[PDB]
């Protein structure tokens, strides 16, 4: 529109003008220390990326070891003559090695 | 004790925080590498004398 | 008494699906609140850095 | 009688996992409050020493 | 935004001004003197941790 | 029913944001407290049927 267009003329004058009363030398070395303070805030995030990776690989070893735990309950139920909660156990042992490889996959994009 | 557990994993996170940390210290780590040759370059002089 | 053996299955079967979706519900919700964190700290630290080096 | 006997084992079957629970919940609240501790040191002093030594 | 980097600049035109009125040769050794106090802030949560380990 | 569903969402919506105003320090503590008043109600009733295999 023609009022947008004349609206950031004006703006643009105005924001000139401010610009010129800021010393070249002493703001371009703030712009410096500004773009220092920049990387101190992606620093920051990436480490907290880190921690997150961290994570899944921490759900992954808790996931393997319940897996470990439900095959001693299978071995267990198989000297006491329970093949039906044999059954059940490796149920459980199946649906943890199948979130674990889920796991693995988030672990490798991360 | 679920939700406790939850507040358990805010360790297991500051442990990440440490990660991150460490992980400035591997472009660092080529220091290491002279730091452990010249350990046992004396110590090798040493069990030489 | 051949009722209630299909029954306490039924009810062990039902259990065990709602045990997965809450183990499923935690690593969902943790991926979306990651990906909001990556968005937001990639795009912020980008245009930040770009548009102030370029300008002074 | 034999109802007894069943529910004194329950009352001490209640009990110890009472009682494991709080032993768990000493060591859950030492680790939480070492890494709280952990974290703010090893920043704190990282990031200070660091910046102040570079600029001077 | 527009504005951050305007403010970021009058702040550090502001910060230089009152940085060179700082003498060098003595506040330079007042950074090694507070360099000296961070390594004893260092100190005593490490010596923390060990008591930790030990608990 | 369909708003039976919506019913319980706002109403999980609303006793979550709750929870999280409660210290997950201090309030776990008070839940290990509340789990033993719970064998304290137990041992009561436990002993009042000893009185009646007596009686």
């Amino acid at each position: 529109g023609l009022f947008d267009r004349l609206g950031r003329v004006v703006r643009a004058n105005l924001n000139d003008l401010v610009s010129k009363a800021e010393d070249p030398e002493k703001v371009l070395e703030q712009a410096v220390i500004d773009m220092q303070e920049d990387l101190v805030q992606l620093r920051q995030a990436v480490a907290r990326t880190i921690a997150e990776e961290k994570r899944t690989e921490q759900r992954l070893n808790q996931d393997t070891q319940e897996a470990k735990k439900w095959e001693d309950r299978a071995k267990l139920a198989l000297t006491n003559g329970e093949e039906n909660l044999a059954r059940e156990a490796l149920a459980r042992k199946k649906s943890l090695t199948d979130t674990a490889a889920a796991y693995q996959t988030q672990l490798a994009q991360q | 004790f679920e939700r406790m557990e939850n507040k358990v994993l805010d360790m297991e996170a500051t442990s990440q925080a440490a990660g991150e940390l460490a992980g400035f210290g591997i472009e660092n780590q080529f220091a290491q590498l002279e730091a452990s040759s010249g350990v046992e370059d004396e110590l090798a002089a040493l069990k030489a004398s | 008494r051949t009722m209630s053996e299909n029954l306490r299955r039924n009810l062990a079967a039902l259990e065990a699906k709602i045990s997965e979706a809450k183990t499923k519900k935690n690593m969902l919700q943790a991926r979306a609140k990651a990906a909001k964190a990556n968005a937001e700290l990639q795009q912020t630290l980008a245009a930040a850095a770009a548009a102030a080096a370029a300008a002074a």
